[PDB]
């Protein structure tokens, strides 16, 4: 079963037998979806200041479409919106759905302070039309000043 | 291999000269091609690019100074972008020196493109192109030298 | 560090930390180095006044890598000096940067004090090591008149059934332990109305901090007052207590009259009643 990304996977093989080393054509394995979300992901987001984390959501489909998009946080990065319904893990961002054109991208943007040693899991989900779909990104934090 | 922290990058830039290196018909009129695509083959639709140009003595030195002109900032349409970039201009007295003759010496060139329709962003250099007064160069190829 | 909108200007003001050994006098040679997001540059210009000056309180200036380099031959001992320039920025980026503003003495570049900044505005603020904060947002909030007479008993209804207020209900006072920076607050509860999930009961004497910065909210000790906020935080360094209260911007906070009732007059008293009696029999 195939991996879940955005990316053009390319798979390669070689071969060896008494004949000799045979390397075989490589195969791009294209993966696409038409209604999908992607972000930045910053790597090592340093303790203690907030972050602009911005990411944007695609819409190849040829017509028109209302989308929202709610971001759920693990224990504990600190958040400017608030609060948590229905369910205590589940954090409701109140996402007011805006318009995005066909053939057309929107930009989606969250300021968020972490408070703890990473790596923290946090969820981007996407409410759409067109169906919906979630994502789990990984976000990792390091300590303010450093001597070995 | 390579052991760094790497991001792993949304989108391809690939910048491409009309022309290897720059000659002296081309002191005067340099165009060179920037081009964006990304990972799924899709073609770039719109984003803002952002040139930088800068002058080096050779390829070790990672630091040297720059313009202090532009700074030309585009838009990539379609996947595509094109823009003109003239020595005459460019080095004068920001670079102390203005000549084909008194300057010989790599160019390099920055681009940064971020995408106006989501937050993304990806950034390419070109390591030098060195302006040269006597072009090319010559050699043999599949010719021993002896005589029948 | 500071950055205020008030074309955006960047104010340094920094200063030498004398030794217990060492008589307050001055700074060695020390360069000082402000990066610049990804994506944002500074006016020449403006950066020449310092060079261009009679008086000299710097001998060079420089950009590399992206970053402001100005060399400063002593930092004061006394007071803080300050370094004001202009900025312009062009769009981007896909993440910026942690933007760090650092200075070094040029005879060892070993030791470094670094400092992280942003330009854009900052949305979650105080948080504290000793208390593992638990925000606390940086908005500011404002307190109501005392004594305002009527206006309006309808208007608190439509402010307590509001979504984003959790917790309305009289608490009075008690103990105040000033900064820093925390204003710890200690209280009494003599009603409750909402109260909505997950606190609960009577009288359990809770607390609600508030950042020093906000002069207009500050309570007087041993006078009870009606306070409608956000939901409690959670926990804190000790891991029981659980639900302690955050005092955010755009909380309601009223004084209850106590004493005499006719204060001229004791119908206010009834006007605040009227929202209690009506919000505890029907509700949002
Ligand atoms: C992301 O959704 C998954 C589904 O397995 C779940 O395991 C996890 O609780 C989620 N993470 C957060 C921070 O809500
Ligand atoms: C929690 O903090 C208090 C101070 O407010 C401290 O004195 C006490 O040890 C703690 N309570 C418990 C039950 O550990």
């Amino acid at each position: 079963a195939l991996p879940d990304s955005l990316t053009t996977w390319e798979i390669q093989g070689v071969g060896i037998s008494n004949t000799g080393i045979c390397v075989a054509d490589t195969v791009k394995a294209k993966v696409f979806k038409d209604v999908f979300l992607e972000m930045n992901i910053p790597y090592s987001v340093v303790r203690g200041e907030q972050i602009q984390l911005k990411g944007t959501v695609y819409n190849y489909r040829t017509s028109g479409m209302q989308f929202c998009v709610k971001m759920s946080a693990v224990e504990g990065i600190c958040t400017s919106e608030s609060p948590v319904i229905d369910h205590q893990g589940t954090k409701s961002s109140k996402c007011v759905r805006q318009k995005v054109e066909g053939s057309s991208s929107h930009l989606v943007t969250f300021t968020v302070l972490p408070l703890e040693i990473g790596l923290h899991n946090i969820n981007f989900s996407l409410e759409t039309w067109f169906g919906k779909e979630i994502l789990v990104k990984t976000l990792r934090v390091v300590p303010e000043g450093v001597k070995r | 291999f390579e052991v760094k922290e790497y991001v792993l990058p949304h989108f391809s830039v690939s910048i491409e000269p009309e022309y290897n290196f720059i000659g002296y018909k081309n002191f005067k009129n340099f165009e060179i091609t920037i081009k964006a695509r990304y990972f799924y083959n899709k073609v770039v639709t719109e984003a803002d690019v952002y040139i930088t140009f800068g002058i080096r003595e050779d390829l070790k030195d990672d630091q040297k100074e720059m313009m202090q002109t532009a700074m030309q900032n585009t838009m990539l349409i379609n996947g595509i972008a094109q823009v003109t970039f003239d020595s005459e201009t460019a080095v004068k007295e920001l670079s102390y020196y203005s000549l084909e003759d008194l300057n010989n010496k790599y160019l390099y060139i920055a681009v940064t493109v971020i995408e106006s329709t989501g937050g993304f962003s990806e950034e390419a250099e070109i390591p030098g192109i060195k302006y040269v007064l006597s072009p090319y160069k010559l050699n043999l190829v599949a010719t021993p030298l002896f005589l029948k | 560090i500071d950055t205020q909108d008030i074309y955006k200007r960047i104010v340094a003001c920094a200063s030498y930390k004398p030794s217990r050994e060492e008589s307050s006098s001055g700074s060695s040679h020390a360069v000082m180095d402000i990066s610049l997001p990804t994506g944002i540059s500074a006016n020449e210009e403006d950066l020449k006044a310092l060079v261009e000056g009679v008086d000299q309180l710097f001998t060079d200036y420089q950009i590399k890598d992206g970053h402001v380099i100005l060399q400063l031959n002593s930092i004061p001992s006394s007071d803080f000096l300050c370094v004001r320039f202009r900025i312009f920025e062009l769009f981007e980026v896909g993440f910026l940067s942690p933007a760090t503003f650092t200075v070094y003495e040029y005879h060892r570049p070993d030791k470094q004090c670094t400092m992280f900044y942003s330009t854009s505005n900052i949305k979650i603020q105080k948080v504290c090591e000793g208390a593992a904060c638990k925000c606390v947002e940086a908005d500011c909030g404002q307190m109501q008149e005392e004594l305002d007479l009527t206006i309006s008993a309808e208007t608190r209804k439509q402010t307590a059934c509001k979504p984003e207020i959790a917790y309305a209900y009289k608490v009075s006072i008690t103990s105040i332990t000033v900064e820093n920076v925390f204003v710890k607050y200690k209280a009494t509860l003599l009603d409750i109305y909402k109260t909505g999930e997950a606190v609960a009961e009577k009288d359990s004497e809770i607390t609600f901090i508030k950042k020093v910065t906000c002069t207009n909210a500050e309570l007087v000790k041993g006078r009870q007052y009606l306070i409608m906020g956000k939901e409690a935080l959670q926990i804190k360094y000790n891991f029981s207590f659980r639900y302690i209260y955050p005092l955010d911007s755009l909380t309601w906070i009223e004084y209850w009259p106590r004493d005499t009732t006719c204060s001229s007059c004791q119908a206010f008293l009834a006007n605040l009643d009227e929202f209690a009696e009506d919000i505890f029999l029907n509700g949002c």
